[PDB]
Parts: structure tokens; C-alpha cells; sequence
């Protein structure tokens, strides 16, 4: 399995034409701040491809 | 690629029955088989790990034994709460910890 | 006498990702390796992922690679997995086991195992 390419799942809003993102915060999913603590809707927005 | 198979599919006997089990592989693996009792209302638990190496905390009742591509499992009584379904895993090939069908058995 | 709890159980559609966790108390959970196991409903047992007793190892089931992501906090004694992009095939009864070694591929299988928690992906109420 090769695991050196990434993509980005979460985001607070759509990208604009040509922009990159590189940031890696822990993506709120609901109302529950994450305070840089990953737990319950506090998701990790990058997953690698098998 | 290594494909598990069990043979029998259901059995039915009394309290003070003798049955067998038995679970072939497609490959040698050397004795590297788990059995696992699996309760329909609860968490599966571990009978015998490795070839017919009995897990402490069971009642030795169960015995199992067999090597390279044939197992065999009995139990020696089977009382009236040993009604369960089981399965045997294999974890010697390349592919991890594949599991066979099951066995569902009533006591009448 | 060890307890193995999870929780995360729900609904959800397909497509959105939704995180497991799973409790350990009654062993030492700083040199043991952790595994998950499925329960399809009209179907056996499934083996889904495992990491070693600390993360270098780290292996996925073939049908998931890609899709899942298996963390682990020896600090809170607890450990995690995230489900991403699911299918309808993943409406399966998902176990938290405890590996008697303390590597991912060993031949030593899975001594204790806890309740499930049943989660469905669909779209309903």
C-alpha cells in the first residue's frame, strides 16, 4: 500500500478557483469545540489512499 | 490466497452427546488455528488458541486437535448452555485472520 | 474480568464519515496491540484493522484500505478509528478485541473481545 498521496475530506467552506489549503486543523463537525483535541464530531480532514 | 472452509453445517444431539467439528484449509498452515464461541446475545469469546492448546479459564470439556489441513474439534458432553455458533481462524498466511462459515447448533 | 466498551454507534448517509472509540480498563494498555473485527448481519466474521502496541504497524483489510484510519492514545487509555466514505456494505456490527502479542501480524489471535455496537448507513428517520 502506498500512503505518500493525501487528500483533504473536511472544510469550513468551498475552495475559491485556483487556491491550495495546507492547513490541518481538526475539522468541527458539530458544536462541540475540539480545543486541538481530536474526539466526538472533531474528524481528521485527511485520509490517504490505499 | 488461502480460502477456509468447515464442513458440517448444523448438528442437533442431547446433554450427554459427543459431536465433531471439523474445519479444512485450503493451504498448510501448521497448526495455526483459533477456534471462538460465539454467543447469539453477547460477545464471542476464545476456546482454544494454537493447535489444541486449551485457554485458561474454560472448563476442559472441549478438546480439539489436528495439523497441516485438517482440524477436528469435540465436545466431550455438551450440556445444555454449550449451544453456540463457532468458528475457526487461521493467521499464518498472507491474508490476515480469515475466519470460516459458520455452525449453528441446537441441543434437542 | 478485562472490559472492552465502545461507542459511535448511529445513522448515518452514505458518503459521511463517522468516528469509533473503544474503552480499555482492566489490562495494562501500554504493550498490547488492538484490533478490530466486523459482524455482518447475514454473514461471519471479518477482520477490519489492528495497530501494534505502539503506532509504527498499522494494517487495513483489503475491502477498506483507503476508507478507514485506525489511531490509538496509550495517554487516556483508549482507542480510536475513523470510517470515511461509506458504502451500504458497512451496516455491520463492529467488535473492539485485544491481541494476546504485542505486534499486528503475529499468530497469536484475539484473547478477549467486548459487545458491539450495531451502526447503519442510510438515509432515513
Amino acid at each position: 500500500g502506498n500512503y505518500n498521496y493525501l487528500y483533504r475530506l473536511f472544510r469550513k467552506s468551498n475552495l475559491k478557483p485556483f487556491e491550495r489549503d495546507i492547513s490541518t486543523e481538526i475539522y468541527q463537525a458539530g458544536s462541540t469545540p475540539c480545543n486541538g483535541v481530536e474526539g466526538f464530531n472533531c474528524y481528521f480532514p485527511l485520509q490517504s489512499y490505499g | 490466497d488461502i480460502q477456509m472452509t468447515q464442513s458440517p453445517s448444523s448438528l442437533s444431539a442431547s446433554v450427554g452427546d459427543r459431536v465433531t467439528i471439523t474445519c479444512r484449509a485450503s493451504q498448510s498452515i501448521s497448526s495455526y488455528l483459533n477456534w471462538f464461541q460465539h454467543k447469539p446475545g453477547k460477545a464471542p469469546k476464545l476456546l482454544i488458541y494454537g493447535a489444541s492448546s486449551l485457554q485458561s479459564g474454560v472448563p476442559s470439556r472441549f478438546s480439539g486437535s489436528g495439523s497441516g489441513t485438517d482440524f477436528t474439534l469435540t465436545i466431550s458432553s455438551l450440556q445444555p448452555e454449550d449451544f453456540a455458533t463457532y468458528y475457526c481462524q487461521q493467521s499464518y498466511s498472507t491474508p490476515p485472520y480469515t475466519f470460516g462459515q459458520g455452525t449453528k447448533l441446537e441441543i434437542k | 474480568e478485562v472490559q472492552l466498551v465502545e461507542s459511535g454507534g448511529g445513522l448515518v448517509q452514505p458518503g459521511r464519515s463517522l468516528r469509533l472509540s473503544c474503552a480499555a480498563s482492566g489490562f495494562t494498555f501500554d504493550d498490547y496491540a488492538m484490533h478490530w473485527v466486523r459482524q455482518a448481519p447475514g454473514k461471519g466474521l471479518e477482520w477490519v484493522s489492528g495497530i501494534s502496541w505502539n503506532s509504527d504497524s498499522i494494517d487495513y483489510a483489503d475491502s477498506v484500505k483507503g476508507r478507514f484510519t485506525i489511531s490509538r492514545d496509550n495517554a487516556k487509555n483508549s482507542l480510536y478509528l475513523q470510517m470515511n466514505s461509506l458504502r451500504a456494505e458497512d451496516t455491520a456490527l463492529y467488535y473492539c478485541a485485544k491481541d494476546r502479542g504485542y505486534e499486528i501480524l503475529t499468530p497469536a489471535s484475539f484473547d478477549y473481545w467486548g459487545q458491539g455496537t450495531l451502526v447503519t448507513v442510510s438515509s432515513a428517520s
